[PDB]
């Protein structure tokens, strides 16, 4: 269903998105249970104290995402 | 058992403790292609030998940092230590590597461990758990 | 039973004191408030109260005092 | 001793076990993610509690998480 | 009037029953 | 009646008495002189300083109620015109770049178009796009 | 130190032992009971 | 140069300059009315 | 010739200019959150991360210094003008007694021309305590056309300087061989800037300083005095001052030194007219330590195989209980930046502490030694950067063992034998930092107990049990018998602190005998315990940096990290850097205990007004000898009675360090913000503000952080110095300057 470039928020109600949108880089069809990869403008927490930087990529599956685009 | 020939120690006040006879300490073993200047843990650079060679340690910590300075810091890398747990009785207990194979890859026949069938978010409420001996990771 | 008398020109004291590490211009010092020993002088505003809910005996204190000893058993 | 778990949403980059300092982790066989491996926990006993394995972690929320326990002379990591 | 030496003597000996009343239940507690 | 424990500054003999040695504030030599004056149609206390009443009455609207229009009024620029550089600049290709380095043909732009701040501000908000929906803002887990 | 209060005698023992004996009493107890070990 | 001009529209120094422009606006009018309480 | 040279290796271009972080790798792709901006302030200048080749890292420091001599010009240049335009220093020339110095004027826009106060002779201004004004005087300025020239000339050279760092890294950077003759750079230092430069200052005084001072003492107005040049173009003036100049320089190449006994003197002690050094004695002095210097020159073999090698000196002295000896040395402070940076620091930041100790004894500039606020500013302010360079001293130490300590190189020399008995040395220096605390400071709050409790015949104090320093006696009485006995040439103690008679300048002490007591035994030992503490903190820092038995391998963590984690019981500030941000506080404790010392000892035993009968009336009387034994002592005689000036400063010229002072207890605290907390409460926070502006669309692009917690220590540390210093600088300048 969701395919490349779609703009979706997400609902994993506890990743660092939640609530927020990102696109869709990749959906990788077998029986992976995180198979969706979607892409953020914004970075999260991730890195050691002092880093200039975070993570602006994650894995989700697809019953935590609502299309948007 | 434990074979291998020390290496060239000047001594230092960082080593053993009372705990090393008392409670345990730690052996850490390998071969060496060429003497040459590594640095002690606890303090200080030693010589280590042509061959093989032996170490007591009084923690797996420090013997795990020496182990990864062998592995990092020598062109010909040294992938061949051994750690070992050397008990006050006598007893030795075979630590690192588990199986022979580094746990940095994966290798068959391991068996998981800790390891939850759910996400980090479908952890049960506390309240639901509440006086019994149980936290919400151990259920 | 001296408070009493004169609740505007006397201090109230709290408890005595007894400090062997003291010296002869502390002990000068501390004898206050007519006492013939070093005393503490109490700020805690219990002399008010005894006096306005009708203390004003020793003795009466003495038995308010036992009485509480026995409700706490 | 310290606990460490290890949640589905592991993508077996084994970057825990890399981070751990005492040797506590390990990569196991799996089908759950691309990389058909995950981590483990079997020397749990050894762990001090550095959360290096939390830090290396790249998912979203850790994948491995570490719940501080009862401590022992290898938990306070003590060399006396 | 002052109090006696016999009336403090009589409060101790008062206070000596809340202390083994007190006694009892610290180590109720602790059971 | 109001006001009974404050005089006016131009009968209060405090203010009187030291109103005469008041000291210049620039270089001008009669400064002191001007703050007296215009600090005698004030309401002094005992002690001769002037005090600000703030309740609403008009009377004293110049303590409160003309700086608090203006202030609001540039604050309103500042805040307006910071919000529209964030909104324009959001839709380039590198907004973080733009936000340490200004671009200042567009920030004065922006600059200059901020003193209509009012009206854009309440067509903004009648427009709808001036306030986010709650379920369109990341939250953190309750 | 010297009081002209009913008994003033009491302080002079009452309280060395709040100072020391009890003091020290509750310390020795307290010790060997955190330090003897096993049987829980 | 290019270079320059980008140099100069860095943020600290519009944040000076623009402090600059406040304080010296700020400060010419205290020179020339100054000691303003209210609006009288 | 060993030069060498590289020709336009990097080109001039401003293109770089507008893209910041370009130095660091993680900065210069752009900026995600705001932490990217912390670390583009803090990475900048630390040019050995940025790459890995050392001839570009030299390069690079080549340049920075001079763009640091380039600033320090500019501030020289300033001063300078800043004295010859807004200053009263002609004036104060014909009435130095009565005049107050002043070289800075306040513009009146909202009443702060009221900090233009009376200096005296109808000039208004601030007063200074540099003590540049004394200085300008030694040096012979007389007039304020000289002072707008010598301004000229610094701008000059602070232009010239900026051309040659420009030119010897963006033309003509030299090479790494060129960097590394240490002998060639050490000789040409010794000999041609400190020997030349205490030759030319030698030179300077004798033909200007000593004949213009001279006239000046005597009575003349300074418009009488002849120019400087005057002396030189007509000898016959400056064979009438001193009659060995007649004799021109014939007896000084036929080794008839003697005759020039007049003007080279060997007097020792104070110029009774100025309160100042005899301008003989420091020419003699300049002179005979530029020929030590020259002769310290040519020691070292640089071309022509007549000199020492620093290396074999370095491997030549070895002995039994240290192995290899001094061994590897030389390949450690010739490849690697930061152990020079600590060395060099240390030694630095330990000489400006010697300044500061002994310009006050010997004031050697003229009217300095009566001019009390100059006093305790200078000694406090030298004081405070040499305590500043030992704690970086410190810092840089570690940062050279985390990165340029390579144990290939060391084997068995002196640093491997430092890191194997580490253990001995740290607990022995506990033990000795904890018995002088608790001797010394129980000595204090025993002190306090006694006085408290009505015993003061049971207290530690001149009256009662003694502790007298009797060392410090000893050696005080053997330097007042110096003079005759010890050193025959000599005519008076090298200064008055040690003994003698009581020089004092326009009814004002200027120097009077320093007695110490009781208060001064307790005091110098309080001081060796913090000293003690802040060198075992230090200690620490640097021997412990590589590892630990809790952390085995800090080292490859790096040198700036928060932590290791909340294992192992907890490893919150294991790094270096921790270790630097801890000894920080000590070393202000320390600094400030000894300029309070240093400042309560002065007003009550020395500095005062002497009666034309002769007795010595102090500035807070003898209140130091039986108030400074006890912590209550110097609660109440030292702060809460010499704060008034302070307190009371509101109305009056004096009223911005008023305002100064409290502006410190303010920043103190607010530092109490960063110290005391964590960064997860302020991310959560800003989270909360963060839905707030998102809410309206006004998020920004990037991301705000709460600060990291190596950034948060910094932060709070930073402030908390600055609080308590300018407090402490605003209490002291106002009682100095209120005490007259
Ligand atoms: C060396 C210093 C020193 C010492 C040892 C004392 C000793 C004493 N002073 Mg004293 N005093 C001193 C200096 C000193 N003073 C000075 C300098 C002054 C100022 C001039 C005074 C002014 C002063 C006054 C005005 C009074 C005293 C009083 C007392 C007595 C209180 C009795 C007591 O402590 O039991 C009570 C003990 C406690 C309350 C213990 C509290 C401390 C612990 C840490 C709290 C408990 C925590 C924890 C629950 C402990 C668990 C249990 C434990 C066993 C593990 C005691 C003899 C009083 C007195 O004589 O009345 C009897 C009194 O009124 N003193
Ligand atoms: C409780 C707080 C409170 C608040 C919110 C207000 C608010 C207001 N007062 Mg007010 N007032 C207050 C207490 C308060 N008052 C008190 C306690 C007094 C008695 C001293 C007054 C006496 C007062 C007067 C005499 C007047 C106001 C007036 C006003 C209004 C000014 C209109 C404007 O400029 O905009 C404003 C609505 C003015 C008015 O009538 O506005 C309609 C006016 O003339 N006030
Ligand atoms: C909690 C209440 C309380 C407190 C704080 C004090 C405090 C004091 N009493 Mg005191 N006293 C109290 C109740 C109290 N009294 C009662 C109820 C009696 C009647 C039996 C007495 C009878 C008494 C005498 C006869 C004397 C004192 C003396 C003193 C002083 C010496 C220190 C001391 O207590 O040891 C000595 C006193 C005792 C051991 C009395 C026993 C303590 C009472 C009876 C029990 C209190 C238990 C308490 C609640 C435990 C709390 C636990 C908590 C800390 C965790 C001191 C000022 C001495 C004095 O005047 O010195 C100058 C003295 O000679 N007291
Ligand atoms: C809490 C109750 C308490 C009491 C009742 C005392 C009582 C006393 N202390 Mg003390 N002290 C206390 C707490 C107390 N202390 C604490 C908490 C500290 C630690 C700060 C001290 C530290 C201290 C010091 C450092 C000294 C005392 C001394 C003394 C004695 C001085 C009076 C005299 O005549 O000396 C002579 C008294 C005797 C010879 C009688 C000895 C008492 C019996 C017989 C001992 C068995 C006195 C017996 C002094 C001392 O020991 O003098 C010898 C002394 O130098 N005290
Ligand atoms: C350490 C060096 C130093 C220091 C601390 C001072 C300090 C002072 N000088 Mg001074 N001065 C110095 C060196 C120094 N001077 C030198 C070397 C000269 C010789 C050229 C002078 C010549 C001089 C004169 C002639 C005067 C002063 C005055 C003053 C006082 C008023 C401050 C002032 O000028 O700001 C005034 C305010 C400004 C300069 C603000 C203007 C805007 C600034 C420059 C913003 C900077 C950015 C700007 C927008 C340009 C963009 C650049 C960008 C591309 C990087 C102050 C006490 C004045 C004084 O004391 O009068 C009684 C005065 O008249 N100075
Ligand atoms: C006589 C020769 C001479 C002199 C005077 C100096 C002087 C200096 N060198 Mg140096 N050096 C020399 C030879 C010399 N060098 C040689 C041969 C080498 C190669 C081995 C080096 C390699 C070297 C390095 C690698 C570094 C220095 C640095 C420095 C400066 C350190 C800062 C200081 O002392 O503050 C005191 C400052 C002053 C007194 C101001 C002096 C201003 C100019 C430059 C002095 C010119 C004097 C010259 C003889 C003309 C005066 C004669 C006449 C007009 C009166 C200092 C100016 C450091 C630096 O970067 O500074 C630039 C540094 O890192 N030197
Ligand atoms: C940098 C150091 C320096 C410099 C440049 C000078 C420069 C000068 N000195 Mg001189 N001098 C110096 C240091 C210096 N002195 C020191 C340290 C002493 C003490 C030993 C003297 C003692 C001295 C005497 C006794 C005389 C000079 C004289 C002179 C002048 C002529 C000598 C000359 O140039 O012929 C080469 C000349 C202006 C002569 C003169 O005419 O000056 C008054 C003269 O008679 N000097
Ligand atoms: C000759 C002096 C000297 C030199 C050349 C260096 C050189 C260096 N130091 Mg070092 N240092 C020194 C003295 C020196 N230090 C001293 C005296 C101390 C003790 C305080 C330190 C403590 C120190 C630490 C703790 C660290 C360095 C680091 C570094 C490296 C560059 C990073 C850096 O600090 O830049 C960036 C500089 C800053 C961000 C400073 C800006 C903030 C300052 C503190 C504000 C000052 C405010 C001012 C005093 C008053 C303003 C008031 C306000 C109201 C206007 C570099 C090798 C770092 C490193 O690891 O490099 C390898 C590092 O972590 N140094
Ligand atoms: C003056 C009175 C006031 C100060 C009194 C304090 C003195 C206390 C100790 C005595 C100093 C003895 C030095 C001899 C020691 C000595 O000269 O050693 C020299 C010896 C090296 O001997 P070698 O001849 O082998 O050395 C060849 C060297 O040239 C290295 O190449 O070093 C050692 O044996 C190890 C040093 C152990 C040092 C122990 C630590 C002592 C720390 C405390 C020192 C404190 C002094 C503080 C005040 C300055
Ligand atoms: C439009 C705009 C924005 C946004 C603005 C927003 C979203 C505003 C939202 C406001 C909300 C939600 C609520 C506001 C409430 C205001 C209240 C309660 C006002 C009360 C006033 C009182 C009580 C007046 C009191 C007395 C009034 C009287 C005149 C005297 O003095 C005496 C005195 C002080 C008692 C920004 C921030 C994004 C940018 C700006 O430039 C423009
Ligand atoms: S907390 Fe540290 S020791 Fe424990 S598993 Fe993680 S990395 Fe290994
Ligand atoms: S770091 Fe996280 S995602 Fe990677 S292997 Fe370990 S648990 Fe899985």
């Amino acid at each position: 269903a969701l395919n490349r470039g779609d703009k979706v928020r997400i609902k994993r109600t506890e990743s660092y998105w939640y609530g927020d949108v990102g696109t869709v880089a990749s959906v990788e069809k077998s029986g992976i249970l995180y198979p969706v990869i979607v892409r953020f403008d914004r970075v999260n927490y991730n890195g050691f104290s002092g880093s200039a930087s975070g993570v602006n990529t994650n894995n989700f599956a697809e019953n935590e995402l609502e299309l948007v685009q | 058992e434990l074979s291998g020939q020390p290496p060239k120690f000047g001594g230092s006040t960082g080593g053993l403790l009372s705990k090393a006879n008392r409670e345990e300490k730690y052996a850490i073993t390998w071969t060496s292609a060429s003497e040459q200047v590594f640095e002690m843990p606890t303090g200080g650079a030693a010589i280590m030998n042509e061959g093989e060679n032996l170490l007591y340690l009084a923690r797996k910590e420090q013997c795990l940092a020496l182990g990864t300075q062998l592995r990092t810091k020598f062109k010909p890398k040294i992938q061949d230590y051994k750690i070992y747990r050397v008990y006050p009785s006598g007893e030795v207990q075979y630590l690192h590597p588990a199986d022979g194979v580094f746990p940095e890859k994966v290798n068959e026949g391991r068996e998981a461990q800790g390891t939850k069938t759910r996400r980090i978010g479908q952890n049960p409420e506390p309240v639901t758990i509440k006086f019994s001996g149980k936290a919400p990771y151990e259920v | 039973e001296q408070w009493i008398k004169d609740p505007l020109n006397i201090r109230p004291i709290a408890h005595a004191i007894w400090d062997p590490h003291f010296g002869e211009g502390a002990v000068n010092a501390f004898t206050q408030a007519g006492a013939s020993n070093p005393v503490n002088i109490a700020y805690s505003g219990v002399y008010h109260w005894f006096y306005t809910i009708g203390m004003t005996t020793n003795q009466e204190l003495y038995s308010g005092a036992v009485f509480l000893l026995v409700l706490a058993s | 001793s310290h606990s460490v778990k290890i949640y589905d949403t592991c993508i077996g980059c084994t970057q825990c076990v890399r981070a751990c300092p005492l040797d506590v982790l390990e990569m196991v066989p799996w089908d759950g993610c691309k990389a058909a491996q995950i981590a483990s926990s079997p020397r749990t006993e050894d762990c001090v509690g550095c959360k290096r394995c939390e830090t290396a972690c790249p998912t979203d929320f850790l994948s491995i998480r570490v719940y501080l326990g009862a401590e022992t002379t290898r938990s306070m990591g003590l060399a006396y | 009037m002052a109090l006696s030496d016999t009336q403090i003597l009589a409060a101790l000996v008062v206070a000596l029953l809340p202390a083994f009343l007190a006694f009892r239940l610290s180590t109720e507690l602790y059971k | 009646d109001d006001f009974a424990n404050l005089t006016p500054c131009s009968e209060n003999p405090a203010y009187l008495a030291k109103s005469k040695n008041f000291l210049n504030t620039t270089n001008d030599p009669n400064s002191g002189k001007i703050r007296a004056e215009r600090y005698a149609s004030a309401l002094c206390g005992p002690e001769g300083y002037p005090h600000l009443i703030v309740d609403g009455r008009f009377t004293h609207a110049g303590d409160f109620l003309i700086p608090s229009i203006l202030f609001l009024y540039i604050a309103g620029w500042i805040g307006w015109v910071g919000r529209s550089y964030l909104i324009e600049i959001r839709e380039s290709k590198n907004p973080e770049m733009q936000e340490v380095v200004i671009n200042v043909p567009l920030a004065i732009k922006k600059m200059l178009g901020g003193f209509l701040w009012p009206l854009a501000a309440v067509g903004e908000y009648t427009s709808g796009k001036l306030v986010m929906k709650d379920s369109e803002i990341p939250t953190s887990p309750r | 130190m010297d009081g002209s209060y009913a008994a003033s005698y009491l302080p002079w023992i009452l309280i060395p032992m709040v100072g020391w004996l009890f003091p020290a009493v509750t310390m020795g107890l307290l010790f060997i009971h955190i330090e003897s070990e096993g049987e829980g | 140069m290019d270079g320059l001009k980008s140099f100069l529209s860095t943020a600290p120094v519009m944040i000076m300059a623009l402090l600059t422009f406040t304080a010296g606006i700020l400060i010419e009018f205290n020179r020339f009315y100054p000691d303003l309480l209210f609006h009288p | 010739a060993k030069v060498s040279v590289d020709n336009n290796p990097v080109p001039t271009s401003f293109e770089k200019w507008g893209k910041p972080g370009h130095f660091d790798r993680t900065l210069a792709r752009g900026p995600k959150t705001t932490t990217w901006i912390w670390n583009l302030h803090a990475n900048a200048h630390d040019f050995d991360s940025q790459t890995s080749d050392l001839e570009d890292v030299s390069r690079k420091i080549f340049s920075a210094h001079f763009g640091h001599l380039a600033v320090v010009f500019v501030w020289l240049s300033g001063m300078y003008f800043h004295g010859a335009k807004f200053s009263n220093y002609e004036g104060w020339l014909a009435d130095p007694t009565h005049i107050k110095p002043s070289a800075q004027v306040v513009w009146p826009i909202v009443g702060q021309g009221i900090l233009n106060g009376d200096v005296g002779g109808g000039f208004h201004g601030i007063q200074i305590t540099s003590g540049l004004f004394y200085l300008w005087r030694a040096s012979g300025f007389t007039d304020s056309y000289q002072l707008y020239c010598t301004a000229i000339g610094g701008l000059v050279m602070a232009a010239l300087m900026l051309f040659a760092g420009w030119f010897h890294y963006h033309v003509k950077a030299p090479k790494l061989e060129w960097f590394q003759n240490v002998e060639s750079m050490m000789n040409h230092h010794l000999a041609g800037l400190l020997g030349l430069g205490s030759l030319g200052w030698a030179g300077h005084q004798i033909h200007v300083s000593m004949p213009i001072n001279k006239l000046l003492d005597a009575g003349v107005a300074p418009k009488d005095i002849p120019l400087p040049h005057e002396f030189i173009l007509e000898p016959s003036k400056m064979a009438e001052l001193y009659p060995s100049f007649a004799q021109g320089l014939t007896p000084f190449f036929t080794l008839n030194w003697g005759v020039y006994s007049d003007f080279l003197t060997f007097k020792g002690g104070l110029n009774p007219v100025t309160g100042g050094l005899w301008l003989s004695d420091t020419a003699h002095h300049h002179l005979a330590i530029a020929v030590l210097f020259i002769i310290a020159g040519h020691m070292y073999r640089t071309n022509w195989g007549i000199g020492h090698s620093m290396k074999e000196i370095l491997e030549a002295h070895k002995g039994p209980f240290t192995g290899e000896g001094h061994k590897g040395l030389y390949e450690i402070l010739t490849t690697s930046w930061h152990a020079q940076l600590a060395i060099n620091l240390a030694l630095l930041g330990s000489l400006t502490i010697i300044v500061a100790q002994h310009m006050y004894a010997m004031p050697p500039y003229p009217y300095q030694a009566i001019d009390y606020a100059t006093q305790l500013s200078l000694f406090t302010h030298h004081m405070w950067i040499g305590g500043f360079l030992i704690v970086g001293a410190g810092a840089h130490g570690a940062i050279f063992m985390v990165r340029d300590y390579d144990p290939a190189k060391n084997v068995n020399n002196l640093l491997d034998r430092m890191l194997r008995h580490r253990d001995a040395i740290i607990s022995h220096l506990n033990w000795v930092c904890i018995f002088l605390g608790f001797h010394s400071f129980g000595l204090y709050i025993h002190n306090d107990t006694m006085r408290a409790l009505g015993r003061p015949q049971d207290m530690f104090s001149d009256t009662a049990i003694q502790l007298q320093p009797i060392f410090a006696q000893w050696v005080q009485h053997l330097h007042t018998l110096a003079p005759g006995a010890t050193a025959p040439n000599a005519l008076a103690t090298a200064s008055y602190a040690f003994g003698g008679e009581t020089i004092a300048v326009a009814g004002k002490v200027a120097m009077m005998p320093i007695t110490l007591g009781t208060a001064d035994f307790m005091v110098h030992h309080i001081h060796a315990f913090t000293i003690h503490v802040t060198a075992l903190i230090l200690l620490k820092g640097v021997l412990y940096a590589r590892s630990s038995r809790l952390v085995p391998d800090k080292a490859n963590l790096g040198f700036r990290f928060p932590c290791d984690g909340p294992g192992r019981g907890g490893t919150c500030q294991v790094s270096g850097w921790d270790h630097v941000f801890l000894g920080l506080f000590w070393m202000y404790n320390s600094l400030s205990i000894v300029i309070f010392h240093f400042s309560w000892k002065m007003q009550s035993d020395v500095w005062g007004t002497v009666s034309p009968d002769g007795s010595v009336t102090h500035v807070t009387l003898g209140n130091f000898a039986q108030s400074a034994i006890t912590i209550n002592g110097w609660l109440r005689d030292f702060l809460w009675a010499q704060a008034a000036n302070v307190i009371n400063s509101y109305g009056s010229a004096l009223s911005a360090y008023g305002i100064m002072f409290l502006a410190g207890h303010f920043v103190f605290a607010f530092s109490l913000m960063f110290l005391f907390s964590g960064r997860g409460y302020w991310q959560e926070l800003i989270e909360s503000i963060v839905w707030a502006h998102n809410k309206l669309n006004v998020a920004p692009a990037i991301q705000p952080r709460a600060l990291s917690i190596i950034q948060g220590r910094a932060v709070g540390v930073a402030h908390y110095l600055l609080g308590g210093i300018v407090t402490t600088w605003a209490f002291f300048l106002a009682r100095s300057l209120s005490i007259g």
